[PDB]
């Protein structure tokens, strides 16, 4: 068995290597120190100081375009009105009966 | 809605145009940029929808999902700057490019007025993540992983094809508009039959459906951290958006055909809660989550009432928001101890507590703790199956019981008892893992503030 | 007007070109033997163009800048550990004769060229014939395995099956023991090393192989070590034989534009000395293939093409 | 060859096709067909081995057998209708005789044997003009007189073409042969359509014949003819492997690919007729095509494969000829989806 | 924390005849690297 | 349509079946060729002259011109496929296997 | 886990199709090169389209 | 819809005389931007594949590539265009031509009309 028992010529598997080493405060984003201050001062300001301070505050400013407080005022006044004048509240017809033509059976 | 592609398309010559030491950076600023600026489709109407023009429409199911998929990238380019650091600035560039390459697809799959369009982007998404599973997996099971994910896909997405060229034929249009308000009743007959299945399996296979979810483990398990968060926050919802899309043609031919489906489901989850209960990876124990999470999902959308709707949007929002942060969790830990077996590394909460923290909180939300829009959407999802059958709260408590049982177990196994002696390499946590973790739930908890965001066109 | 079929079609015949004194020759010998001085001898007093034998970094001088590169990035072999550690483990004796093997054929390629392009005749050291001999003392010595040799007969066919051999074929006979004193009186630490067996290994496996096979198909002038000294009479040697044995005189116009784009195109010359075939002493991992890959096109020169680099110093780029 | 005689005969080649494709006798397109088999032998057989004698050798028996069977078919139909001209067939065994000869030249199931074998036998570069000139000819012949094949045979010989080239290709480690499966399945696609729109196999033929010359120059610009020789072309050449892995996923039928648009309109006219199932069934079966060329990028550019010492020699050589159309092949063969409804140029 | 990359006992899979080795073509041989055969 | 029309198509159809069987002896698929253009041109030329159709007269003679021509090519293949093996044998082409 | 997941779902769906595509991949492509087989199922099919299809 | 046979057809004419009464495609029409796009795309891969700096290798070559997109883009669209107004005129005329084939159906409302009605439950 003359083989050397290798199957290739491989480079072998390096060990893994520590950012706090080479430098401490090292934030985890890159290896230079001034890179890596600023990639966490971008991911800081416009994660949380813009995206998630002014995102927040816009959705929760967001117009009524779902008119809801519109709703609440036509039910409001259609309430006013139908108890006045005496009307049973809301009706079981959706749609007026009168513009209804429904088919003979005459079975 | 051009506003939002356009910036989008722009990120790649600015990111193959950056310098060697410069993308990250610049890919992070303009990527949560570009999700401020999504965030004001969140302005919709109690009308029919923000029909921007003839090919591109948004709604309140669109636009929660069009803001996470926006949201999602910073969080993976922050997630993937680790592990590739040591890659050369080529193939760097060539990763942000698939990223943003999806995040395009995503985005104009989630708009697409045209059932073709949609069927067209919904099938372009499926190469870039391909390739990231591919090509920057560590496993030499990646490869089979990647055949899996591709063929099961297109099993479904084939016939799909065929019905939507077909209904055009006979309705003379796809889009959702018309399809909508001409919809006509679909007759109990063995063509229509075929035609409901066409149109479904493509989308439940995606889910994943329970007899169908094997692909979801090893594309899962197999993935680049990236990979994994995009898969289990955005890629598993295109089924979802997808069923509610199309469920409008099928009725009433549904309430006969969702019952396979319903049982699958509803056994389904039991049967993947209880996996989760004897398993020895975390990535494993995740996706195996995600898929219980995903038929509860799918309950909801086959039940088809206004508050299945409701709760399945919530879910699915929530469900994407927090399988990302447990993925992060895990692949955290990975990153030390290159193992991703569950047992090995223990007693963390002693060497890393704000982690700790993290971890736990991660664990509550899934886990469905009140006022958790996690909670929001179980709670209505629930209420419409009792309202369906009485008895199908048996399943949903047994659910909910083996849920806790399963994130507690997992929280327990890695954070509490004593450390591991032999292993000596755990390093304090980074201020990226910490900004990860935060930039994960901090938005949870804010929409819990405002849930009608989140709660769909039916609210 | 690079050469091609038009300028074939145009105006552009070899056999027009060729005027009796092209007749390529390779001189051989031993390792220790005067051989070089000799061949540089005929090409002065033929006029010819001599190539010195192919080294490590032959190629190196025919690319780029002529400057050699680096041991990592260009042939990953040395001669002096095959001298120091014949039978060492990383299979440095092998991967030694494959990448001098590549060499000697692309030096062939490159003076076949230079003849069917000048017409003007060349002369060489060891060429892709003759390169075996040493494989053969290696088999015997026990530095290679059979693995070895059957990769490299496969690579020699399908190689060399393309090519005219020279018309004359020149041999420096030198026993093994005035080599050993020509070795020990050079002065050479690791030239030293070798042992008297290998040297006569490679003669053996020289003059009992090789000088019957060019025989049939060549002319052989075998010189002894005293009348190798004096250059006249092998020349009159070379003037007085002619060459109508070989394949040679059975080349014609067509033939000839055939074997020119085959000698141009270095790619499609070194196209078979990478076949996948998977011996331990060559193949290489792809990690370390992707960083030493990654190492070589960080050099100055060779990122792009030869026109298109602007570190060395090439300008109007935006307008090639 | 000389180089006068090289484009002469190719010349000869261009000329027989383009005589079929302009007259309107059977007697000039039969000529046609003659001229060009005589010219394509010498090309086929232009770098002189047995192996090369042989795929000649092969193509001939079955071209001229081809052709014999085309002049029966011309014979019979003039006997039952003394015309000549290109048109009707004018009997139900004259249109049979001439389906089966049309279909022999294509080399569509089940006269496909000889495809693998003669794309094999041939270089390169023999192999490129043999898969996409010379289909032109017996397509235009068959597009002339759609209206008169019987759907049911043709429909059957272009499922057992899909079915044979989705299986057969399955089984290769050679580039070739694969290359030759993958023309038998896309003339497959192309004759399921005849019968209903000549238009979409002029689309699916033009699509294929850009996807096919990208991938063929790919495979002579990095020369190889194995997948393991292939496997060796990224510590060489990255960007070429890249470039061929995004056209072998173009040539799945994958979106947003151009591969896809032929089979998406196939299918799409084919609905139009109410035939459902014959497309449901086409596009399974070409999800085999879809796997082997998965497999081949796999090999190709997604994983690195082990490498040789010898390589580094490349690394100092650059190609001395270049490709002129290779970029415009390879942009066409892979980013013409938007640009789809200008098949109403009747291409 | 190294990515795996195929080894020789993968790439060999690739370098038969056909696919899928069997009984009946196990006796198939690879072709020759030119496409020229030994004229016998 | 007459018997005689049929026998000279049986006879094509035979000449055909031969060429298909492939015993050995390409040879014999070169005559098998022969055959069945030999039958094409007695039936067209029996067509041509029966209907007076003056000038298809042209085209049994370009018929045979052209058949002869491609035979010529294919002896010429032949002799340089048995100048690889000594012998015109059908199964000696096994080289390429599907 | 074990019993439904990791065997028989795989079992049905996956390994069921890669082991028929498998087979008739080995059956269609086994043609040991002899023209002989090739022209003889040429005249069974041509007799098969002559007596199937009118 | 086969146009091959269509009557007073020129054999091999790419644009009739009749294809100059319709609006010529405008120089900024998106597909012609796409077709720029596409040769914009065709330049970089060619000085990728040569290995020249891929964007700023030859302006002159990358130019031509884009000019021509361009000039066989317009000209195709102006063809794909023609085609689809031929189409069109043919099938109003067609339907013209064929009254009793295309009646007028009767106008009626959905408070006439009884569709039923399946409760989801
Ligand atoms: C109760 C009201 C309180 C009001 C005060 C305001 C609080 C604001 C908190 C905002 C959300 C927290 C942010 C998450 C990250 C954690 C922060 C961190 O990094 O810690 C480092 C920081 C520095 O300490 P350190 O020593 O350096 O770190 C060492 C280690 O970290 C080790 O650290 P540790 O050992 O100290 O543990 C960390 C701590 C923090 O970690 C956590 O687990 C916090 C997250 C808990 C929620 C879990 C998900 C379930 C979904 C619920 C959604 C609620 C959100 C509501 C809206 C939020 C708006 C954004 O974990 C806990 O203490 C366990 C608490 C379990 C809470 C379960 C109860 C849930 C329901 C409560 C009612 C909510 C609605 C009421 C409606 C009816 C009445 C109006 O420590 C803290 O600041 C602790 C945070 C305070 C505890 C939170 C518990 C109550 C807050 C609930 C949410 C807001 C309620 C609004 C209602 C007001 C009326
Ligand atoms: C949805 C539609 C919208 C998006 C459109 C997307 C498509 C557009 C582009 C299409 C293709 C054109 C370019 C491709 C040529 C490749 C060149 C290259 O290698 O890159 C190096 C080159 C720089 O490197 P270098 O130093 O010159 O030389 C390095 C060597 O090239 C080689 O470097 P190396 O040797 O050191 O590294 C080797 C590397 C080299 O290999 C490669 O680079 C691969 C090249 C891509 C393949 C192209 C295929 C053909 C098109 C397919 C498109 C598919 C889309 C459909 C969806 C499926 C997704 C796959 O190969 C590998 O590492 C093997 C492993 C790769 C993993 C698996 C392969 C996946 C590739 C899929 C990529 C798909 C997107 C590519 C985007 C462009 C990438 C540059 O990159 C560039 O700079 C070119 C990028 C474009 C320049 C933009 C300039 C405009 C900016 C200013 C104007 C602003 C615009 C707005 C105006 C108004 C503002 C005021
Ligand atoms: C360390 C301990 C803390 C120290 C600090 C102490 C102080 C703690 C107090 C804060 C928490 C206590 C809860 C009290 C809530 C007060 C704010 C609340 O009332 O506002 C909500 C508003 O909150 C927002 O609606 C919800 C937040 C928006 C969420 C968007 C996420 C950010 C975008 C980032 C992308 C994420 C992608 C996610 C995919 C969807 C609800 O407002 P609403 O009653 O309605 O009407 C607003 C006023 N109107 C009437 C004029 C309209
Ligand atoms: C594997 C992992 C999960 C994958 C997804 C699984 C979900 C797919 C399940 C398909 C849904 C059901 C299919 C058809 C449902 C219709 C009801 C019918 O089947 O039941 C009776 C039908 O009777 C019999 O069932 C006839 C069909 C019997 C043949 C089917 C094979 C049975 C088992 C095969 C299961 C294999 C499924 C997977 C295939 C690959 C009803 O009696 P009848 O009143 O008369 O018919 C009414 C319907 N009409 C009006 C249209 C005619
Ligand atoms: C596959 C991608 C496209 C590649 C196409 C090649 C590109 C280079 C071609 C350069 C221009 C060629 C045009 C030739 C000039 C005049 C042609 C004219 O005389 O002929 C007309 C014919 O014009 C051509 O047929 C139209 C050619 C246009 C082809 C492009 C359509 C491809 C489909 C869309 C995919 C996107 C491709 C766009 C990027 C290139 C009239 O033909 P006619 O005698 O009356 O009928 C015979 C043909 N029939 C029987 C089918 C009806
Ligand atoms: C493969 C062959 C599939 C056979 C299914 C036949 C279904 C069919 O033909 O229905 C056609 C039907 C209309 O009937 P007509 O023929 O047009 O007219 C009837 C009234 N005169 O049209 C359609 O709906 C076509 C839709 C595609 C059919 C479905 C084909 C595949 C089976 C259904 C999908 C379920 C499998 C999905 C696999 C999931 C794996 C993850
Ligand atoms: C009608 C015909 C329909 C054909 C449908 C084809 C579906 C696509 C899958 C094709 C796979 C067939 C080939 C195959 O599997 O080969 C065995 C192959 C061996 O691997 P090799 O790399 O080729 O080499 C091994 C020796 N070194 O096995 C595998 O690796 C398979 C791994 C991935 C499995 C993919 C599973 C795909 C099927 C999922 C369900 C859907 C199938 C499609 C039809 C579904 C029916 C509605
Ligand atoms: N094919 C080969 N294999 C191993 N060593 C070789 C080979 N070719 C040349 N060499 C080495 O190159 C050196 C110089 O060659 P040599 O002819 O012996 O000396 P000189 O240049 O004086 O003629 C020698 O040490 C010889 O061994």
């Amino acid at each position: 068995p003359p083989e050397p028992t290798i199957r290739l010529q491989e480079d072998p598997d390096p060990e893994d290597e520590n950012l706090y080493e080479k430098n401490p405060d090292s934030h985890g984003y890159d290896k230079d120190p001034i890179v890596d201050l600023w990639n966490m001062r971008v991911v800081f300001f416009f994660g949380f100081s813009i995206v998630l301070v002014l995102g927040s505050t816009f959705v929760a400013y967001l117009p009524d375009y779902r008119m809801q407080e519109w709703a609440r005022r036509e039910a409001e006044r259609l309430v006013k009105y139908r108890e006045a004048n005496g009307l049973p509240l809301m009706e079981s017809n959706c749609f007026d009966p009168n513009k209804i033509q429904l088919p003979e059976d005459e079975d | 809605m051009l506003k939002i592609i356009i910036p989008t398309t722009m990120l790649l010559p600015m990111t193959w145009m950056s310098k060697h030491n410069m993308i990250w950076i610049n890919a992070t600023v303009h990527s949560l940029l570009i999700s401020l600026i999504s965030l004001s489709l969140l302005n919709q109407l109690g009308e029919n929808s923000l029909n921007f023009s003839l090919t591109f429409f948004s709604d309140s199911l669109s636009a929660p999902l069009l803001v996470l998929t926006t949201w999602l990238l910073p969080l993976m380019l922050m997630a993937s700057q680790s592990h590739l650091s040591k890659e050369t600035t080529t193939r760097k560039k060539l990763y942000i490019t698939m990223l943003i390459l999806l995040q395009l697809f995503l985005i104009m799959t989630f708009t697409a007025t045209e059932l073709i369009l949609f069927y067209i982007l919904f099938e372009a998404t499926l190469v870039p993540t391909l390739i990231i599973i591919t090509r920057w997996g560590n496993q030499t099971e990646r490869l089979n992983a990647g055949l899996y994910f591709l063929f099961y896909t297109l099993a479904g997405s084939l016939p799909l094809l065929v019905a939507l060229v077909y209904i055009q034929n006979t309705t003379g249009s796809l889009n959702f508009l018309i399809i909508h308000y001409w919809s006509h009743p679909l007759s109990n007959s063995w063509s229509n039959i075929f035609m409901w299945l066409a149109c479904i399996m493509a989308f439940m296979v995606k889910m994943p459906l329970y007899g169908l979810h094997l692909w979801l483990p090893k594309a899962h398990v197999e993935a680049p951290i990236a990979g994994s968060m995009v898969l289990a926050a955005v890629l598993l919802k295109l089924g979802g958006y997808g069923m509610m899309r199309i469920t409008t043609i099928l009725n009433p031919l549904t309430n006969y055909m969702a019952y396979p489906f319903l049982m699958l489901s509803m056994w389904g989850m039991i049967m993947t809660s209880s996996i989760c209960l004897r398993q020895t990876d975390l990535k494993s124990l995740i996706a195996y989550s995600s898929v219980s999470h995903m038929a509860l999902v799918i309950v909801a959308i086959m039940i088809q009432t206004p508050w299945s709707f409701m709760g399945a949007t919530a879910l699915m929002i929530a469900h994407g928001l927090t399988s990302s942060m447990l993925f992060c969790l895990a692949n955290t830990n990975y990153e030390r101890v290159h193992s991703r077996t569950m047992i090995l590394a223990r007693g963390l909460q002693t060497l890393l507590p704000l982690m700790a923290t993290w971890w736990l909180v991660a664990s509550l939300t899934n886990l469905a703790l009140p006022p958790s829009i996690n909670l929001i959407g179980e709670l209505f999802i629930i209420t419409a199956s009792f309202s369906w059958s009485n008895i199908t709260i048996i399943l949903m408590g047994m659910n909910m019981m083996i849920t806790a049982l399963y994130s507690l177990y997992m929280l327990i196994t890695t954070q509490r008892g004593k450390y591991t002696h032999h292993i000596n390499n755990i390093k304090p946590s980074f201020t990226r893992e910490n900004a990860l973790m935060a930039l994960h739930i901090l938005p949870l908890l804010l929409l819990t503030l405002n849930p009608k965001m989140i709660l769909g066109p039916l609210y | 007007l690079q050469y091609g079929p038009l300028a074939f079609v145009l105006g552009e015949r070899t056999t027009r070109k060729l005027t009796e004194t092209s007749k390529v020759i390779t001189v051989d010998g031993n390792i220790c033997s005067g051989k070089g001085r000799l061949a540089r001898e005929i090409a002065e007093k033929l006029g010819l163009r001599h190539f010195p034998e192919a080294g490590i970094h032959y190629a190196d001088s025919t690319t780029g800048d002529g400057k050699p590169l680096d041991v990592q990035l260009s042939g990953n072999c040395s001669l002096e550990k095959f001298y120091d550690d014949p039978k060492s483990n990383d299979g440095n004796s092998y991967r030694l004769q494959s990448w001098l093997y590549a060499s000697r054929l692309l030096q062939y390629a490159d003076a076949l060229e230079h003849l069917l392009s000048t017409g003007q005749g060349v002369v060489l050291e060891r060429s892709i014939y003759s390169d075996f001999v040493f494989l053969e003392a290696m088999y015997r010595q026990g530095f290679i395995r059979k693995q070895c040799v059957e990769h490299y007969n496969e690579v020699k066919k399908v190689t060399a099956c393309e090519y005219l051999p020279p018309h004359v074929v020149v041999y420096v006979d030198v026993p093994v023991p005035e080599i050993q004193s020509r070795i020990q009186k050079k002065g050479n630490p690791h030239e030293m090393k070798i042992t008297a067996a290998y040297l006569q290994d490679i003669e053996n496996a020289y003059k009992k192989t090789f000088l019957p096979e060019m025989s049939e198909k060549c002319e052989v002038l075998q010189y002894s070590a005293r009348e190798a000294e004096d250059a006249e009479k092998v020349v009159e040697d070379i003037e007085y034989l002619k060459c109508d044995k070989g394949p040679w005189p059975d080349q014609d116009d067509r033939t000839f534009h055939r074997l020119r784009m085959l000698v141009q195109n270095k790619l499609e010359v070194l196209n078979y000395t990478t076949i996948p075939v998977y011996l331990p002493e060559i193949t290489i991992g792809a990690h370390q293939s992707d960083r030493v890959f990654q190492k070589f096109t960080e050099l100055p020169g060779r990122k792009y093409s030869p026109g298109y680099n602007e570190d060395v110093g090439d300008k109007w780029i935006w307008l090639k | 060859m000389n180089p006068i005689i090289y484009t002469t005969l190719i010349m000869t080649v261009m000329s027989g096709t383009m005589l079929v494709m302009i007259s309107s006798h059977w007697l000039l397109i039969w000529i046609g067909f003659e001229m060009n088999l005589l010219a394509m032998i010498p090309v086929l057989m232009k770098n002189f081995n047995p192996r090369a004698t042989e795929a000649a050798t092969k193509y001939f028996l079955t071209q001229a057998t081809a052709s014999m069977m085309l002049m029966m078919a011309i014979i019979i139909n003039l006997l039952y209708s003394g015309q000549w001209t290109i048109t009707k067939m004018f009997n139900p065994v004259a249109m049979t005789m001439m389906t089966m000869a049309l279909a022999m030249k294509l080399g569509l199931s089940p006269f496909h044997f000889w495809v693998p074998e003669v794309t094999q036998g041939i270089s390169l570069q023999a192999g490129l003009l043999l898969l996409t000139w010379q289909k032109l000819a017996p397509l235009s012949v068959l597009c002339q007189i759609s209206q008169s094949i019987n759907p049911n045979l043709m429909l059957t010989m272009a499922m057992l073409s899909i079915l044979i080239g989705g299986w057969g290709g399955l089984n290769q480690t050679q580039l070739r042969k694969i290359m030759a499966y993958s023309s038998i399945a896309h003339m497959g696609w192309m004759t399921a359509v005849l019968p209903y729109n000549t238009t979409m196999t002029i689309l699916n033929l033009l699509i294929y014949i850009t996807m096919t010359l990208a991938m063929f120059m790919l495979l002579i610009h990095s020369s190889a003819t194995t997948t393991l020789s292939l496997s060796h072309t990224w510590n060489k050449m990255p960007v070429i492997t890249s470039l061929m892995m995004v056209t072998l996923l173009s040539m799945g039928g994958l979106p947003p690919l151009s591969g896809f648009m032929p089979k998406w309109m196939i299918i799409q006219e084919m609905t139009k007729n109410e035939s459902i199932i014959m497309p449901t069934l086409m596009a399974m079966t070409a999800l085999l095509n879809l796997y082997f060329y998965m497999r081949l990028a796999y090999s190709s550019s997604l994983t690195m494969f082990p490498s040789t010492n010898n390589m580094k020699m490349k690394w100092q050589f650059e190609h001395t000829k270049q490709m002129k159309l290779l970029p415009t092949m390879i942009v066409l063969s892979t980013l013409v989806l938007p640009m789809t409804p200008a098949l109403s140029s009747l291409n | 924390a190294r990515q795996w990359q195929p080894d020789v006992e993968w790439a060999e899979q690739f370098g038969g005849a056909v696919m899928y080795p069997t009984k009946e073509t196990a006796h198939w041989k690879p072709p020759p690297w030119n496409d020229v055969d030994p004229p016998k | 349509m007459p018997l005689v029309y049929m026998n000279i198509i049986m006879a094509f159809a035979i000449a055909l079946a031969g060429l298909l069987m492939y015993r050995s002896h390409l040879m014999s698929s070169l005559l098998c060729l022969e055959g069945m253009m030999l039958s094409l041109f007695i039936m067209s030329t029996l067509i041509i002259l029966n209907t007076h159709f003056t000038l298809a007269n042209m085209m049994p003679i370009i018929l045979l011109v052209f058949a002869a021509c491609e035979a010529a090519l294919g002896l010429s293949l032949l002799v340089m496929v048995s100048n690889t093996y000594g012998t015109d044998y059908v199964q000696n082409l096994n080289l390429l296997q599907c | 886990s074990s019993l439904l997941d990791l065997i028989w779902l795989e079992t049905i769906l996956p390994k069921t199709t890669s082991f028929i595509q498998m087979k008739m991949s080995i059956m269609v492509s086994n043609q040991k090169g002899l023209i002989k087989l090739y022209f003889l199922s040429f005249l069974i099919t041509i007799m098969i389209s002559m007596t199937l299809f009118n | 819809t086969m146009m091959s046979g269509r009557p007073g057809r020129v054999p091999l004419q790419f644009l009739p005389n009749e294809a100059r009464s319709l609006p010529p495609p405008k120089l900024t029409d998106p597909r012609l931007v796409y077709m720029g796009f596409l040769g914009y795309c065709s330049g970089l891969i060619d000085n990728a594949i040569r290995r020249r700096p891929v964007v700023s290798a030859g302006l002159h070559r990358q130019l031509l590539y884009v000019t021509s997109f361009v000039f066989f883009g317009y000209y195709l669209l102006k063809r794909q265009d023609y085609m689809y107004a031929l189409r069109d005129h043919d099938m109003f005329a067609y339907v013209k031509s064929h009254p009793e084939d295309f009646p007028e159906k009767d106008k009626k409302t959905y408070g006439e009309i009884l569709e039923e009605f399946h409760p989801v439950r």
